[PDB]
């Protein structure tokens, strides 16, 4: 029957996990301790036959603005009972969208507290928490203020490893949350692509290139994606002007799989459509434009089904015939 | 990448239901036995994303009545995802051999419940509820199969790959597709209750299609014959046209039926050894 005394209890028994031998002393009472306090603290906030009653949910927050009990809470996690994880997940998660006037309190005192966000991206190294990680990060770039910190971070080109790592469910996680920045604050996103451009890019690349079906599908996909995305106009334009870029289709277009061929059509097409290409991409054109219409005529023409698809290639082919 | 072909060994199949392609197998390294269900994800076509959309939610459970994630491999372009395998057979299974007690039956709706309480608590649900799914270790343990397994707001039905392909089990508020939540579980377990004392469930004999249309216009299915009156109405609890009207998991966990008459968990070993003799070869 208290509100306000779980979290002097875990800046206790949290405190006292690190460091401490694999001695009884320490391994069942001190963190069962703490997997029981988390239990209490995400009741103060979820609904089991009581309401999330107010008064006691503002000083809830305001406990834990004392002193960084997040910021050792996220790094020694890794030695957290498993439940325990998905309890600090879901309580983390949901203070974090807490209010008061039109303005969210956790956003801006996580704004000073700059580090949290990367020891959460730090975590996709470690295998036993990266996916809670995945779930407490992903809910915070979901604030805008906080999706500009890790965007202009030199930490954010470690995604590019990340979305690559060995374990094929973190290699997506990962890539959930690489694909949940550059797409949800649109304006913010179109802002980091224009000034990175060149780095960015160099690495993506590399991305269209490894393979791994899964990476090498879903960035191709995700590329498409940012590309018609219109926020993303400037980009694209300077995207679809490299000869680069489409040798690179052109390559795709030939790849072993149906999925992805047709992932790389879509973002093909969109070099064709372009009413201002420059010289280099109508050369490359020019010089392969018997084995284009060649390769067109018979694409994929089993999808029908597809009246968009069938005049996209009609289209496709027209401007392919039509030079110089 | 470390190639799942040469860490696992696939044994005899047992994916003859849905899409196909689920294995007995065996951990090379270290001779634990699982189930290995491979995908195309090219030939897939219900997205990728939804994919591991059913991951990231099963490998989110570790309860000992749901069945285990063990992770996932892919080979080129086909992904191995293992998960732990229950070698006393499934309930369906059990009754090839013969009836089940009231006392044996109260057991598993028992561990189902447990199951059941866990998911809800997280706000996942089931969604295949069936004695198919009532999965058994060789201890006598009793969980349920993660086949069925999902977030609390998901349309498990739209994908292909989860969709359920008989209409027996479904809860009247989800055919006629409106607002349903875990209430439409609990409608489920009623089912494969009388499946569980009667061998089929209401209905069987009857097409599908006659089927969907009855289930929100008759009344309820009910038990019937040589079962105790307590059987009869832990299954009218679960069995209500109003989902609303329906019991809690963790209520049914002390209904007079269950509290009667469930066991020690051991004694299910009777039916899995019953099983061993009846089965040939």
């Amino acid at each position: 029957a208290s509100p306000a005394d779980i979290v002097k209890n875990l800046k206790e028994s949290m405190a006292v996990l690190e460091k401490q031998d694999i001695s009884d002393k320490k391994a069942e009472k001190a963190t069962e301790e703490v997997s029981k306090n988390l239990v209490a603290m995400k009741e103060i906030l979820y609904g089991n036959e009581k309401e999330p009653q107010t008064e006691a949910v503002a000083q809830l927050a305001q406990e834990l603005y004392n002193s960084g009990l997040l910021s050792t809470l996220v790094a020694d996690l890794q030695l957290i009972d498993f439940e325990g994880k998905k309890d600090v997940a879901q309580i983390f998660n949901n203070i974090l969208r807490r209010q008061i006037g039109t303005r969210t309190p956790t956003v801006e005192y996580i704004c000073t507290q700059q580090n949290i966000l990367f020891m959460l991206l730090k975590g996709y190294e470690s295998p036993e928490i990266a996916l809670n990680c995945g779930i407490m990060l992903r809910e915070c770039i979901r604030h805008e203020p906080l999706a500009k910190i890790i965007l202009w971070s030199e930490q954010f080109y470690d995604f590019f490893r990340y979305v690559e790592m060995s374990t094929f469910d973190i290699a997506s996680d990962a890539f959930a949350t690489f694909k949940d920045l550059l797409t949800r604050h649109k304006l913010l996103s179109a802002e980091f692509l224009e000034q990175h451009y060149d780095r960015f890019f160099s690495e993506y690349e590399k991305l269209l290139h490894s393979e791994n079906y899964v990476t090498k599908r879903q960035s191709l996909k995700l590329l498409g994606e940012l590309l018609l995305d219109r926020h993303n106009f400037t980009i694209m334009t300077k995207y679809i002007s490299k000869p680069e870029n489409l040798k690179l289709m052109m390559n795709l277009l030939r790849d072993k799989s149906r999925n992805i061929q047709f992932e790389a059509f879509h973002v093909f097409k969109v070099f064709v459509a372009n009413p201002n290409k420059t010289q280099p991409i109508l050369d490359i054109l020019l010089k392969n434009q018997a084995k284009l219409i060649e390769f067109l005529s018979k694409f994929q023409n089993d999808r029908t089904e597809d009246e968009q698809f069938n005049d996209e290639k009609t289209y496709l082919v027209k401007q392919i015939r039509d030079l110089k | 990448m470390a190639d799942p072909e040469e860490l696992f060994t696939k044994l005899e199949r047992i994916g003859k239901g849905s899409f196909g392609e689920v294995f007995k197998g065996i951990d090379n390294r270290t001779q634990q036995v699982v189930a290995i269900k491979i995908i195309d994800l090219e030939e897939a076509e219900d997205e990728i994303e939804d994919i591991q959309q059913e991951i990231t939610v099963l490998s989110q459970c570790d309860s000992s009545y749901v069945t285990k994630y063990y992770g996932s491999y892919l080979k080129g372009s086909k992904l191995w995802i293992i998960m732990e395998y229950l070698g006393g057979g499934s309930a369906l299974d059990l009754l090839r051999a013969g009836p089940f007690d009231e006392f044996q039956i109260a057991t598993m709706l028992k561990e189902i419940l447990k199951g059941l309480d866990y998911l809800h608590s997280e706000k996942k649900i089931h969604r295949d509820i069936k004695a198919a799914n009532v999965l058994l270790s060789e201890q006598g343990d009793v969980k349920l199969a993660a086949f069925g397994v999902a977030g609390q707001l998901t349309d498990t039905q739209i994908k292909r790959n989860t969709f359920v392909g008989t209409p027996f089990w479904m809860a009247p508020e989800v055919i006629q597709q409106s607002a349903y939540d875990s209430k439409a579980d609990i409608w489920s377990l009623g089912i494969t209750a009388i499946e569980l004392a009667k061998g089929e469930p209401p209905n069987s004999d009857m097409h599908p299609m006659r089927v969907l249309f009855l289930i929100p216009k008759n009344n309820p299915p009910t038990l019937v014959g040589d079962f105790t009156k307590s059987f009869k109405e832990f299954i009218d609890a679960c069995l209500n046209k109003d989902p609303s009207f329906r019991p809690t998991a963790k209520e049914l966990l002390k209904h007079k039926f269950i509290v009667k008459n469930s066991k020690k968990t051991s004694y299910l070993t009777e039916l899995i050894d019953r099983f061993k003799r009846w089965k040939a070869e």
